[PDB]
DNA sequence: TATCCGCTCACAATGCCACACGCGCTGCTCGGCCGTTATTCGCAGCCC
RNA sequence: GCGUGUGGC
Protein backbone atom coordinates (compact mmCIF):
# COMPACT_ATOMS: atom_id res chain seq x y z
CA UNK A 1 0.00 0.00 0.00
CA UNK A 2 2.76 2.41 0.82
CA UNK A 3 4.34 0.80 -3.09
CA UNK A 4 2.99 2.77 -5.74
CA UNK A 5 3.17 1.58 -9.35
CA UNK A 6 4.10 3.52 -12.82
CA UNK A 7 3.07 2.54 -15.77
CA UNK A 8 4.55 3.04 -19.23
CA UNK A 9 1.97 6.07 -19.67
CA UNK A 10 2.90 7.59 -16.51
CA UNK A 11 6.76 7.26 -17.27
CA UNK A 12 6.13 9.07 -20.76
CA UNK A 13 4.24 11.89 -19.37
CA UNK A 14 7.05 12.51 -17.33
CA UNK A 15 9.42 12.89 -19.93
CA UNK A 16 6.76 15.11 -21.85
CA UNK A 17 6.72 17.36 -18.97
CA UNK A 18 10.64 17.23 -19.03
CA UNK A 19 10.94 18.12 -22.32
CA UNK A 20 7.61 20.39 -21.97
CA UNK A 21 9.18 22.49 -19.47
CA UNK A 22 12.32 23.20 -21.56
CA UNK A 23 9.76 24.08 -24.38
CA UNK A 24 8.27 26.69 -22.19
CA UNK A 25 11.41 28.44 -21.14
CA UNK A 26 12.28 28.85 -25.06
CA UNK A 27 8.74 30.12 -25.73
CA UNK A 28 8.80 32.13 -23.20
CA UNK A 29 12.15 33.67 -23.83
CA UNK A 30 10.91 34.16 -27.32
CA UNK A 31 7.32 35.68 -26.42
CA UNK A 32 8.98 38.13 -23.88
CA UNK A 33 10.43 40.19 -26.62
CA UNK A 34 7.80 39.31 -29.32
CA UNK A 35 5.13 41.89 -30.33
CA UNK A 36 2.33 41.62 -32.17
CA UNK A 37 1.91 41.19 -35.99
CA UNK A 38 5.05 39.43 -36.18
CA UNK A 39 4.89 35.70 -36.71
CA UNK A 40 2.12 32.93 -36.47
CA UNK A 41 2.13 30.55 -33.38
CA UNK A 42 4.03 27.49 -35.66
CA UNK A 43 7.76 28.67 -35.22
CA UNK A 44 7.62 29.97 -31.86
CA UNK A 45 7.55 25.93 -30.36
CA UNK A 46 10.64 23.45 -31.30
CA UNK A 47 9.41 20.15 -32.42
CA UNK A 48 13.04 18.45 -32.72
CA UNK A 49 13.88 18.77 -29.08
CA UNK A 50 10.85 17.62 -27.70
CA UNK B 1 13.37 22.45 23.14
CA UNK B 2 13.11 22.93 19.33
CA UNK B 3 12.54 26.42 20.06
CA UNK B 4 15.19 27.61 22.31
CA UNK B 5 17.68 26.07 20.16
CA UNK B 6 16.65 28.32 17.47
CA UNK B 7 18.82 31.50 17.39
CA UNK B 8 16.53 33.41 15.90
CA UNK B 9 13.40 33.98 17.19
CA UNK B 10 11.12 36.75 14.45
CA UNK B 11 10.43 36.05 10.99
CA UNK B 12 12.90 38.35 9.29
CA UNK B 13 16.01 36.79 10.20
CA UNK B 14 14.32 32.91 10.30
CA UNK B 15 13.63 33.70 6.42
CA UNK B 16 17.36 34.75 5.55
CA UNK B 17 18.55 31.76 7.99
CA UNK B 18 16.39 29.08 6.14
CA UNK B 19 17.98 30.63 2.81
CA UNK B 20 21.58 30.50 3.42
CA UNK B 21 20.72 27.04 4.52
CA UNK B 22 19.20 26.35 1.61
CA UNK B 23 21.07 28.22 -0.81
CA UNK B 24 25.01 28.21 -0.32
CA UNK B 25 25.55 31.66 1.23
CA UNK B 26 24.25 34.89 -0.89
CA UNK B 27 22.05 35.86 2.23
CA UNK B 28 19.28 37.86 0.65
CA UNK B 29 17.35 41.07 1.87
CA UNK B 30 13.43 40.19 1.93
CA UNK B 31 13.96 39.71 -1.87
CA UNK B 32 15.12 36.04 -2.59
CA UNK B 33 14.70 34.46 0.86
CA UNK B 34 11.32 34.73 0.98
CA UNK B 35 10.61 33.98 -2.77
CA UNK B 36 12.74 30.96 -2.88
CA UNK B 37 11.03 29.58 0.54
CA UNK B 38 7.61 30.61 -1.29
CA UNK B 39 8.41 28.89 -4.40
CA UNK B 40 10.31 25.63 -3.41
CA UNK B 41 7.17 24.12 -1.39
CA UNK B 42 4.46 26.65 -1.97
CA UNK B 43 4.54 27.10 -5.91
CA UNK B 44 2.45 24.69 -8.13
CA UNK B 45 5.41 25.05 -10.85
CA UNK B 46 7.97 23.76 -8.71
CA UNK B 47 6.17 21.67 -6.04
CA UNK B 48 3.74 19.01 -7.78
CA UNK B 49 2.10 16.28 -5.53
CA UNK B 50 -0.24 14.20 -7.42
CA UNK C 1 28.46 55.41 -9.42
CA UNK C 2 27.34 53.87 -12.60
CA UNK C 3 30.44 51.41 -11.94
CA UNK C 4 31.85 48.82 -14.24
CA UNK C 5 31.01 45.10 -12.65
CA UNK C 6 32.65 41.95 -13.99
CA UNK C 7 30.79 39.08 -14.75
CA UNK C 8 31.47 35.88 -16.42
CA UNK C 9 28.69 33.77 -18.29
CA UNK C 10 28.92 30.96 -20.03
CA UNK C 11 31.11 30.90 -22.23
CA UNK C 12 30.70 30.11 -26.42
CA UNK C 13 27.34 31.38 -26.37
CA UNK C 14 28.55 34.92 -24.66
CA UNK C 15 27.09 36.64 -27.27
CA UNK C 16 23.73 35.18 -26.66
CA UNK C 17 24.43 36.06 -23.07
CA UNK C 18 24.84 39.93 -24.24
CA UNK C 19 21.60 39.91 -26.17
CA UNK C 20 19.52 37.70 -23.65
CA UNK C 21 20.89 40.34 -20.29
CA UNK C 22 20.01 43.64 -22.70
CA UNK C 23 16.51 42.05 -23.79
CA UNK C 24 15.96 40.99 -19.71
CA UNK C 25 16.95 44.94 -18.85
CA UNK C 26 15.15 46.42 -21.65
CA UNK C 27 11.75 44.38 -20.77
CA UNK C 28 12.29 45.50 -16.91
CA UNK C 29 12.65 49.25 -18.26
CA UNK C 30 15.38 49.74 -15.62
CA UNK C 31 17.97 51.49 -17.95
CA UNK C 32 18.51 53.88 -15.10
CA UNK C 33 19.96 51.42 -12.86
CA UNK C 34 22.27 49.25 -15.81
CA UNK C 35 24.20 50.01 -18.56
CA UNK C 36 25.66 47.89 -21.54
CA UNK C 37 26.95 44.45 -21.88
CA UNK C 38 30.52 45.02 -23.28
CA UNK C 39 29.15 45.11 -27.09
CA UNK C 40 33.06 46.52 -28.16
CA UNK C 41 34.34 43.19 -27.77
CA UNK C 42 34.23 42.39 -31.69
CA UNK C 43 37.59 42.65 -32.74
CA UNK C 44 37.28 43.04 -36.54
CA UNK C 45 40.54 40.71 -37.18
CA UNK C 46 39.81 37.75 -39.63
CA UNK C 47 40.99 34.82 -42.10
CA UNK C 48 39.97 36.95 -45.07
CA UNK C 49 39.68 34.39 -47.97
CA UNK C 50 40.20 34.94 -51.67
CA UNK C 51 36.48 35.64 -53.62
CA UNK C 52 34.59 34.90 -50.38
CA UNK C 53 35.42 38.06 -47.76
CA UNK C 54 33.01 36.81 -45.33
CA UNK C 55 34.38 38.09 -42.01
CA UNK C 56 32.45 37.54 -38.40
CA UNK C 57 34.36 39.97 -36.64
CA UNK C 58 34.73 38.30 -33.22
CA UNK C 59 37.92 38.13 -31.12
CA UNK C 60 37.64 38.63 -27.52
CA UNK C 61 38.14 36.85 -23.98
CA UNK C 62 34.38 36.82 -23.57
CA UNK C 63 33.43 37.55 -19.91
CA UNK C 64 30.48 39.59 -20.83
CA UNK C 65 30.36 42.17 -17.67
CA UNK C 66 27.35 44.79 -17.40
CA UNK C 67 27.72 48.70 -15.85
CA UNK C 68 25.45 48.71 -12.77
CA UNK C 69 25.29 50.06 -9.12
CA UNK C 70 25.35 47.27 -6.67
CA UNK C 71 22.58 46.74 -5.26
CA UNK C 72 20.86 42.95 -4.03
CA UNK C 73 17.77 42.91 -5.96
CA UNK C 74 19.76 43.65 -9.04
CA UNK C 75 22.10 41.32 -7.92
CA UNK C 76 19.28 38.53 -7.92
CA UNK C 77 17.67 40.25 -11.04
CA UNK C 78 21.55 39.38 -13.21
CA UNK C 79 21.56 36.23 -11.14
CA UNK C 80 17.89 34.92 -12.39
CA UNK C 81 18.35 34.99 -16.13
CA UNK C 82 20.79 32.45 -17.55
CA UNK C 83 24.46 31.94 -17.85
CA UNK C 84 25.25 33.01 -14.46
CA UNK C 85 27.87 30.26 -14.56
CA UNK C 86 30.48 32.92 -12.41
CA UNK C 87 29.59 36.27 -10.57
CA UNK C 88 33.02 37.05 -9.86
CA UNK C 89 34.73 39.46 -7.75
CA UNK C 90 36.53 39.19 -4.23
CA UNK C 91 33.58 38.86 -1.77
CA UNK C 92 30.76 36.56 -0.55
CA UNK C 93 28.05 37.50 -2.75
CA UNK C 94 28.89 41.66 -3.07
CA UNK C 95 31.70 42.48 -4.95
CA UNK C 96 33.62 45.58 -6.17
CA UNK C 97 34.29 46.84 -9.40
CA UNK C 98 37.77 47.88 -11.16
CA UNK C 99 39.05 51.38 -11.44
CA UNK C 100 39.05 53.55 -14.18
CA UNK C 101 42.87 52.44 -15.43
CA UNK C 102 41.27 49.72 -17.18
CA UNK C 103 38.45 51.38 -18.41
CA UNK C 104 40.89 53.56 -19.92
CA UNK C 105 42.80 50.33 -21.25
CA UNK C 106 39.46 48.53 -22.65
CA UNK C 107 38.58 52.02 -24.36
CA UNK C 108 42.02 51.72 -25.93
CA UNK C 109 41.71 48.26 -26.87
CA UNK C 110 38.41 49.19 -28.90
CA UNK C 111 40.21 52.22 -30.63
CA UNK C 112 42.78 49.80 -31.63
C1' DT D 1 43.28 26.12 27.72
C1' DA D 2 42.74 20.81 27.71
C1' DT D 3 39.13 16.55 26.81
C1' DC D 4 36.64 14.33 24.83
C1' DC D 5 31.93 15.19 21.96
C1' DG D 6 29.44 16.21 17.96
C1' DC D 7 29.14 17.40 12.86
C1' DT D 8 31.32 16.49 8.21
C1' DC D 9 33.71 14.09 4.63
C1' DA D 10 36.45 10.11 2.15
C1' DC D 11 35.78 5.13 0.96
C1' DA D 12 33.94 -0.03 0.25
C1' DA D 13 30.24 -2.62 -2.38
C1' DT D 14 32.90 -10.48 -4.61
C1' DG D 15 35.14 -12.62 -8.49
C1' DC D 16 33.83 -13.99 -13.06
C1' DC D 17 31.47 -15.42 -17.88
C1' DA D 18 27.87 -14.60 -22.04
C1' DC D 19 24.77 -11.37 -25.40
C1' DA D 20 22.94 -6.73 -27.24
C1' DC D 21 23.23 -1.32 -28.19
C1' DG D 22 25.02 3.69 -27.61
C1' DC D 23 29.12 8.13 -28.24
C1' DG D 24 23.78 15.48 -30.45
C1' DC D 25 23.63 20.81 -33.89
C1' DT D 26 24.80 25.81 -34.19
C1' DG D 27 26.36 30.39 -32.64
C1' DC D 28 30.76 32.72 -30.47
C1' DT D 29 36.06 32.35 -30.15
C1' DC D 30 41.21 31.62 -31.44
C1' DG D 31 45.30 30.88 -34.50
C1' DG D 32 47.59 32.27 -37.78
C1' DC D 33 52.38 31.01 -43.72
C1' DC D 34 55.52 29.88 -49.96
C1' DG D 35 56.88 26.98 -56.06
C1' DT D 36 63.40 24.65 -52.33
C1' DT D 37 60.28 20.55 -48.43
C1' DA D 38 58.34 17.26 -49.89
C1' DT D 39 56.99 13.92 -54.51
C1' DT D 40 58.28 11.19 -57.75
C1' DC D 41 61.28 8.96 -60.85
C1' DG D 42 66.13 7.11 -62.75
C1' DC D 43 69.83 4.02 -61.38
C1' DA D 44 72.31 0.27 -59.37
C1' DG D 45 73.54 -3.24 -55.43
C1' DC D 46 71.85 -7.82 -54.09
C1' DC D 47 69.30 -12.12 -53.90
C1' DC D 48 66.65 -15.66 -56.61
C1' G E 1 37.69 2.89 -24.36
C1' C E 2 33.58 2.96 -21.17
C1' G E 3 28.60 3.13 -19.96
C1' U E 4 23.69 0.94 -20.03
C1' G E 5 20.40 -3.11 -20.38
C1' U E 6 19.74 -8.61 -19.91
C1' G E 7 21.13 -13.50 -18.59
C1' G E 8 24.20 -17.40 -16.19
C1' C E 9 28.15 -19.83 -12.32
Amino acid sequence: GNRRIRSVGEMAENQFRVGLVRVERAVKERLSLGDLDTLMPQDMINAKPI
Amino acid sequence: ETLRVDPTNDRLSALVEIYRMMRPGEPPTREAAESLFENLFFSEDRYDLS
Amino acid sequence: KKRWYVVQAFSGFEGRVATSLREHIKLHNMEDLFGEVMVPTEEVVEIRGGQRRKSERKFFPGYVLVQMVMNDASWHLVRSVPRVMGFIGGTSDRPAPISDKEVDAIMNRLQQ
